[PDB]
């Protein structure tokens, strides 16, 4: 599944993508579509998350793993690249902007895919940051890094 | 003459009606065909 | 057992066979049988799924396997040959013709014989379908790909 942008004003605002069907559609900020043929349907919202879901079509099938919520201190890709902490969210350093960098996901090394970022920079020189994944049921984790860098 | 024959009609359908729903309680087990485990019922195959 | 072909007016209708007496008597669409000596016999009916029952011969004894519903996504071969996957069911590719493909059974690499056709071809690249099998329990799962091309 592409990083299809979000051309906000010509802007990629959200890289977005579909994890098998549902959609990372973020109703966070804004974005024309980059896949608009594709996204030219309609979408949900999401209060807790400012999202949308997706639900991709058939013909859009074989869309993106959706790996489950087990996950170590471990570096996950994105835009930025890599970082792994668990806790603390990944161990990314201080010194990339979140904002604007919202719809990375968690680009696990195992092919995994189980997180999306939310916000939540950085004080110390490490980047942990805000998140949405699943939780520790497994249910949609909408993670908050308190204090939280838009995007 | 007009009741024993309403009661009459009124039983012999109450009887296929009968019929219908016991054939219908069979089709449950033709998971059966299978050849595999028990689930304890009426009917046997010990 | 060998896939008895069932002659829809010249057609190879139903391939069908007996997995250890029980035949693959599919009321599913048609077909002349192949062993129609051996397919002399009546049989029994499936509504849940257009099927028929077979309880082979004493003389049609040692007939096939009827391997348990333990299975992980793993390549059963079939006439348009073998495919791995098991949420999704086995992943064959887009570009078979499961229209008289039906009688197709899930010839698993362990010799095992656990699963059968049943339609719902394909959307993406890839080919899940509606097949039937043992369920979970080992009931006569009976799987139904939502939006099944028939056969």
């Amino acid at each position: 599944d592409k990083t299809f942008p979000i051309m906000l004003n010509g802007q990629v605002n959200g890289y977005a993508c579909v994890v098998g069907g549902r959609v990372f559609k973020p109703l966070h900020v804004e974005g024309r579509i980059d896949n608009e043929q594709l996204a030219a349907i309609k979408l949900k919202k999401a209060s807790i998350y400012d999202l949308e879901y997706g639900d991709v079509p058939q013909c859009m099938k074989s869309d993106t793993l959706q790996y489950t919520s087990d996950k170590p201190p471990g570096f996950y890709n994105w835009h930025h690249g890599a970082v792994q902490y668990e806790n603390n969210r990944f161990t990314v350093p201080r010194g990339v902007g979140g904002k604007g960098d919202s719809g990375r996901p968690i680009l696990d090394n195992k092919g995994r895919v189980v997180a999306i970022v939310l916000g939540g920079v950085n004080e110390g020189s490490r980047t942990a940051l805000s998140v949405v994944t699943w939780n520790q049921k497994g249910v949609t984790v909408k993670d908050t890094p308190e204090g939280s860098e838009p995007w | 003459c007009t009741c024993v024959a309403i009661i009459m009609v009124s039983c012999v359908t109450s009887v296929w009606l009968l019929c219908r729903t016991r054939n219908l309680c069979i089709t449950p087990y033709k998971l059966a065909p299978n050849a595999q485990v028990p689930i304890l019922l009426a009917l046997l195959c010990c």
